[PDB]
DNA sequence: ATATATATATATATATATATATATATATAT
DNA sequence: ATATATATATATATATATATATATATATAT
């Protein structure tokens, strides 16, 4: 069977990118550039794609990773610019579809530094259009622009063919993207999401994360029913006993 | 998958014990028989007449008979479930005593087919593990072992049924009496379901409600409403990507050092890193010399070791060039 | 001598008070919850102390009553300083059926779990359906739009039950539920065999039941 | 019932040695630093094989811990893996947890991350005994070990048409060399895995595609320019 | 006896589970699942998936294919299991 | 056992009154002389009696006592509507100081009305009523009709003292103050408060 | 007694100039993996300095400490940094020892090339030196 | 430096604020059996030659513990090197470290 | 039909108590 | 005159309980 694939990464508004799209490669894609060029930036703005959760999302620095800092800040807010953002995947399914799944991200107002985050996702979009062209309107000479969740609906409703859906829930949102074979697990529960966003968050600071090796029982092993129930039994039977006892 | 099959498809529209125990009989003698003609072996043709034929069959359709016989008794069990309500409907107080009969030969029943299912289960599942032990006989055996991994299954998972069965009617039977300790010990005439009957029946003949405390709610501030940020960004689109090409100078140059050196492994000729290097940087320009200095030695130390590093005795730093350059490194010997 | 309990309060009465499970229960009260046996330790601290809240609560002119079916919960007095609230005539429904599946056998299978399903079925089995459906809807004629209103008025009742404490939601499922006693209150008017007129009297002026 | 319980913990444990036996051998060798290897170690835990024992066997003997009205049930499992089995002198932890932790049956395997370095044999893998490549190479094979899992698992409820994308991360590459990059890329290329990998210098020059990220000051602002990169020119 | 497309393959799905499920049990927690696969891959919306579930369950449960029992713990706090008549028009195909 | 001085707080015979009318949210200020005293006097203990229940005592620096609910509140928690808010706020700016030569703390409904009128935007207004709405009689009926509601609910909040007949005609109390926005050096309090309303 | 001491009734905060923007504090979760490295260099020099400057009055008017520091995975720098972090050692009369491997090549100093190695069924690592290179 | 037991903790550059996981140190392992030596030598300002240095065993036993052992030589000729005082040169191939 | 309020569960960080192991000075056997 | 055992202090880090914030389901009301 051919597995599906990650073409491209597309950040519209961040902190540095105004719109660009990085074309993933088949085995290996390489960034480089001196400090402070950007690239984890490129990471987190891939993952906050992949898992929308804000619990979960937490970017401390390299180092100290998983050292707790205080900081108070999950360091997302000062990422992102003001005004509309937006972070996409495309994804050549194994049916060999190609499905754009993405997030809005938008700065709340205010002293704290909150974020909304709202995901979506489209299908059936021609492989022709490229997601950098999609999220923005050519307003002015050569001075696209970006436009907001609303706007994009419009644009895309008024296509043919493109099926494109907003989710009220990350719940819903996993669950699309599994069904589309884009996640290994279904992250039924928020102890899922909890487990997948701990194995991307150690892959990304990369090596042995506490968290991991402390719990590769739960990770690896599966969860048992029987042996619950098993318990729940002998539990009842020995309840009845101390009534009785008493 | 199955789903679509059937969519294309298109189609639409005996409790007694003394049975249980004689097909666990059969299913001993066949098993058995099975199990020896596996051990003793033979060759293809013999191991499929006696292992694929014989068992496969048998043991399935046996098993399905003993599965057939637990689901009869399910019928049972709902048929007596529903014969004790629809009596306690039409005694009500007389029926105690015939649900605690029902009650007890249901029980009984169901102790005595668990006892008959354990009474086998165990050398079965014996047999069974001999069977795969045999099967490793050939190497075209595999269907074999899915029976042997199959037939596990169902026999075990029968037996479990032959508790799990038990486990839930021990539940149920406890709710009957209670009900007959909750339900009937406050109304034994029944008088006050008939009159709540009848209040329902005629209620809004004389509509009363009950009073109820409903304190209030403590209220709250509502946190400050959340307002985004919108700028409406506007800025240049990227043009298309550029590209650039790496040097490939340090590959030459490692390649050339890599040529030049490899006749001192060839002759196992002591090396000495100091004159060396001064010969070879005098070949390229004093800014270049660092650049060649290190890969000079990335290529050396992969050529055996120096000896005298286990001497105790500190080298020297031997200058390799002018402007100051110097090295520190004992001489290779041992390759 | 001063700095002393006894000044104040009764030593058992501050004991109850102190206890961990004081605030839980005192808020579920107050809030109109019935206790029944199934809450194991708030029905046995309710045992253990009774008396001394029942005397707390008059305080606030309430009474702390326990049912003879063993279940404890407040009636506001005319003059409760907590106020005071009626269940509509469709929750007397809905309670008056509880009540019978309680008490009815025909059901034991379920072994005291029910789904809004069989509640409703067995509503419109007892009851009028198109008179009863009246309420739900002035201009009702038996439309399959208002019979889906109708489904909807009995399990949102049943919810407000169970913010009641008559009827439990299980462990992992809204759509199924255990009965518990507390339903009993709902027959109180026909607890004692007299006639209902003076029955209806009687649990007016105690406060039981107001009219409607 | 405790003889029900002890026996269908054996049967889960007896099944998930054999699956995670079995997978084991879907590694070959990696060569990171003087790691020569990865392994999983699962072995069914004595101290907890001794309770299964005295569950299946013995629990009348110990009634009058169990019927105590001062402990729970959690409580009472722990303070009866207390009584047998003394000299394992568990910590400051509760007994509830501690017990509430001894009802799953995975806590009773011994579940560790073994590592072939150089020729000391498989030792059992700390991160207080491994450099930082070393470590590194250790934890890419536990994640992509656990995505195959997480990806077997699932394979039943999935279509039989669709294979999931698969996609790690690591930042920081600079802090592997040549060779383990190397060996990193031939794993991830036959397990399919894609890697997104940053480092300040191309430390990948001739593998995949690569971009380089130059961040320019710009009228009060900042913005980032990409440009590709190519093997050879 | 009345085995419309779709309660037919909710049938045959239920037998499936069984024959592949561990112990030979069903709690209705998957007899729902599976109702909701089934519909899913018929495609038809009557009504919600919760209701025609609840509605094939009972309807099966009368018409004399599938027995429950009632067990709290049990997911969906139901087990149900095919009756000898659903063992026969499950097994007359497959 | 229990703290003696909460023992005593708790039995005062003003405790049931005092204890209904918190947990129903209202605010004790300087006014209730009696309960004022009371909080005052027993407030180290009534804080622990009442954080007990996952709810915080708290004195604010005008005076006036009341109960915060936390998230694990044990009180059944309630939230108040959009336009409760803008209405606590606009009485709060009515607590002016020309506000004494203006209606010498008595206040009536068309004041309220017409402050809320002119001073809010008109969307928030519509969301108020419903969107659709747009300056009509009907809409502007329901708007005072509801006005009028929760005028009440604050009435139940110790907010606003009607003065003692059917008409609306109240006077402000100094709790009002929650609503009222943080005082800096040199800052005008009309100022402040309607760059908060905006 | 916490407000016994003076230094409790002191705020420390360390500030950056970052980019365009002016003055703000630095946060680890707002930077990248080497501005944090570099600010945290920053901030032990600062320490050395000032803990120097505490001790001198008790010591010889003529003895100066010896200053010293590491850096370990240096290779999270760019050669900027590593420029920027060598001058102001330098300008410190500083030691450091940084490890790097083999990914840069500071020219001013001293290298050490470590390899490992089995010899006589024993691990040994094989050292070689270079210097004066610049 | 800094011959202290309590605070010599050599967890892995990665995790590096992180908690301990397992027990060790990571120190035992990297010594080998028998006497050990860590030794820096200075040169002050006043251009005194010190050579400051600690001794190290793996204390036998069921865990894996360390002994230090610190000490300080002074006024050393500049002509002798730290490996020559702490290594006999015997005639075999490889030098003896003595305790 | 959908905006909104409410209850519940989980992850995450803070703060405090406590057991463990090591370092330092003194006491006492060798 | 010495080295081991004791008492003291300290940091480490382990665990618990608390409090906060976010996501979810879902039941109400226009
Ligand atoms: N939340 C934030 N708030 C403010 N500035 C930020 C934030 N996140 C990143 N930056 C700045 O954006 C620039 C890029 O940061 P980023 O961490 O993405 O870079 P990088 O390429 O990963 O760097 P390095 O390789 O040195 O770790 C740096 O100036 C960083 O300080
Ligand atoms: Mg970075």
């Amino acid at each position: 069977i051919e597995r599906g694939k990650f073409r491209s990464l597309t950040l519209v508004n961040w902190n540095g990118f105004f719109a660009r799209t990085f074309d993933l490669d088949e085995l290996v894609t390489t960034l480089s550039g001196g400090n402070g060029a950007g690239k984890s930036t490129t990471m987190a703005a891939f993952v906050t794609a992949l898992i929308p959760d804000l619990t979960l999302l937490h970017f401390r620095n390299t180092t100290e990773a998983g050292a707790t800092s205080g900081s108070r800040d999950k360091g997302l807010h000062g990422k992102l610019r003001a005004g509309v953002c937006y972070s996409t995947l495309d994804v050549i399914n194994s049916r060999h579809q190609r499905v754009v799944v993405g997030v809005r991200l938008q700065q709340v107002a205010g002293r704290d530094r909150k974020v909304d985050i709202k995901p979506f996702m489209i299908q059936g979009l021609p492989t022709a259009i490229q997601p950098t062209q999609l999220l923005t309107e050519n307003v002015g000479e050569r001075q696209a622009r970006v436009l907001p969740l609303n706007e994009l609906k419009d644009r895309l409703d008024e296509m043919e063919g493109v099926q494109f859906k907003q989710f009220n829930s990350i719940t819903d949102y996993h669950a699309q993207m599994f069904d589309l074979g884009v996640i290994p697990k279904r992250l039924r529960s928020a102890s899922d999401r909890s487990k997948f966003y701990r194995l991307i968050e150690a892959s990304l600071y990369g090596g042995i994360s506490s968290a991991i090796t402390r719990s590769l029982r739960d990770y690896l092993l599966p969860e048992n029913s029987g042996v619950r129930k098993a318990f729940q039994d002998m539990e009842a039977a020995l309840r009845e006993n101390r009534i009785t006892l008493e | 998958e199955l789903v679509s099959w059937a969519r294309k498809n298109d189609f639409s529209i005996e409790f007694s014990t003394l049975r249980l125990s004689m097909q666990l009989s059969i299913v001993a003698n066949e098993l058995h028989r099975a199990a020896e003609a596996a051990e003793e072996g033979g060759d293809e043709f013999h191991w499929h007449r006696n292992v694929f034929a014989p068992l496969k069959y048998s043991v399935a359709e046996i098993f399905d008979s003993i599965d057939m016989s637990q689901r009869l008794m399910d019928e049972q069990q709902n048929f007596v479930k529903e014969d004790i309500a629809a009596l306690l409907n039409q005694d009500w107080q007389a029926a105690i005593a015939n649900c605690e009969q029902l009650l007890s030969e249901t029980s009984g029943t169901l102790r005595e087919l668990q006892d008959t299912l354990e009474a086998a289960g165990d050398k079965l599942q014996a047999n069974l593990l001999r069977i795969q032990d045999a099967n490793m006989g050939s190497g075209g055996s595999e269907l074999v072992d899915k029976l042997v991994f199959d037939l596990q299954s169902k026999l075990d998972r029968i037996i479990s049924w032959g508790q799990q069965a038990i486990d839930l009617w021990i539940g149920y039977d406890r709710h009957v009496h209670k009900f007959i300790r909750t339900a009937i010990d406050m109304d034994k005439n029944r008088i006050f379901s008939q009159r709540l009957r009848q209040s329902v029946q005629h209620y809004f003949d004389n509509p009363w409600t009950l009073t109820v405390a409903n304190a209030e709610r403590l209220l709250d501030m509502r946190d400050e409403e959340l307002a985004l940020r919108n700028e409406e960004v506007t800025g240049e689109l990227p043009l298309e990507l550029e590209y650039e090409e790496f040097s490939e100078i340090n590959d030459q140059l490692a390649a050339m050092i890599e040529k030049a050196l490899l006749v001192y492994q060839q002759e196992q000729r002591p090396l000495d890193l100091g004159a060396v290097l001064r010969d070879y940087l005098a070949q390229h320009p004093l800014p270049r010399h660092f650049d060649v200095a290190r890969i000079l030695v990335d290529q050396a130390v992969r050529l055996g070791v120096a000896e005298a590093d286990f001497s105790g005795l500190p080298a020297e730093w031997l200058a390799i060039n002018d402007y100051g350059a110097k090295v520190q490194a004992h001489v290779i010997d041992t390759y | 001598s001063s700095t002393h309990i006894e000044q104040f309060m009764p030593v058992k009465l501050a004991q109850a008070l102190a206890n961990s499970l004081f605030p839980e229960l005192d808020s579920q009260l107050r809030a109109g919850r019935h206790i029944g046996i199934d809450d194991l330790d708030n029905h046995a601290f309710l045992m253990d102390f009774q008396e001394q809240l029942e005397e707390f609560y008059a305080r606030y002119n309430v009474e702390l009553i326990r049912a003879p079916e063993g279940f404890f919960y407040l009636r506001p007095r005319s003059t409760t300083l907590i106020p005071r609230s009626v269940l509509s005539e469709l929750d007397m429904m809905v309670g008056k059926i509880l009540c019978y599946l309680y008490l009815s056998p025909e059901r034991l299978a379920n072994q005291g779990i029910f789904t809004s399903q069989e509640l409703y079925e067995e509503l419109i089995s007892l009851a009028d359906e198109g008179k009863l459906m009246k309420f739900v809807n002035q201009r009702s004629s038996g439309s399959d739009l208002d019979k889906q209103k109708l489904q909807e008025k009995v399990r949102t009742t049943l919810n407000r039950l169970r913010r009641l404490g008559m009827v439990y939601f299980l462990p992992n499922n809204n759509n199924k539920f255990t009965i518990t006693e507390a339903v009993f209150r709902f027959g109180a008017d026909v607890r004692s065999g007299d006639d209902p007129r003076e029955i209806q009297l009687r649990m007016i002026r105690d406060g039981e039941a107001m009219p409607v | 019932s405790s003889k029900s319980v002890a026996n269908i913990i054996r049967k889960t444990i007896q099944r998930e040695q054999n699956r995670i036996r079995m997978l084991n051998q879907g590694l070959q060798a990696v060569s990171f630093g003087q790691v020569r290897g990865v392994r999983l170690n699962v072995n069914v835990r004595e101290s907890h094989a001794i309770l299964l024992d005295v569950l299946s066997e013995q629990q009348e003997q110990h009634q009058d811990l169990f019927n105590s009205q001062r402990l729970t049930f959690s409580e009472a499992m722990a303070k009866l893996y207390q009584r047998l089995n003394p000299q394992v002198d568990m910590g400051q932890r509760l007994p509830q947890t501690i017990g509430e932790e001894l009802l799953d049956y995975r806590n009773y395997l011994e579940l560790d991350v073994e590592v072939n370095r150089g020729s000391d044999g498989w030792l059992k893998a700390e991160s207080g005994a491994l450099s930082t490549g070393e470590a590194i190479g250790t934890g890419m094979s536990i994640l992509v070990m656990v995505v195959q899992s997480w990806e077997e698992e699932s394979r039943r409820l999935r279509g039989k048409d669709i294979s999931p994308c698969r996609l790690l991360f690591l930042d920081q590459a600079a802090r592997l060399d040549a060779k383990s990059i190397a060996t990193l890329f031939e794993l991830c290329e036959r397990l399919q895995m894609q890697l997104i990998i940053a480092a300040p210098e191309n430390i990948s020059p001739e593998k995949g595609t690569t971009y380089k990220l130059v961040r320019k000051v710009f009228k009060n602002h900042e913005h980032v320019h990409v440009v590709g990169l190519r093997g050879f020119g | 006896i009345s085995l419309p497309v779709e309660r037919l393959a909710f049938l045959m799905a239920i037998a499936v589970l069984n024959s592949e499920r561990l112990d030979g049990e069903m709690s209705e927690g998957e007899l729902i699942d599976a109702f909701r696969e089934v519909c899913k891959g018929f495609e038809q919306t009557a009504e919600s998936v919760a209701v025609r579930a609840n509605n094939a369950i009972n309807d099966m449960v009368r018409q004399k294919l599938l027995n429950r029992f009632t067990s709290e713990l049990a997911d969906g706090n139901a087990i149900y299991r095919l009756t000898p008549l659903g063992i026969s028009i499950s097994d007359y195909y497959i």
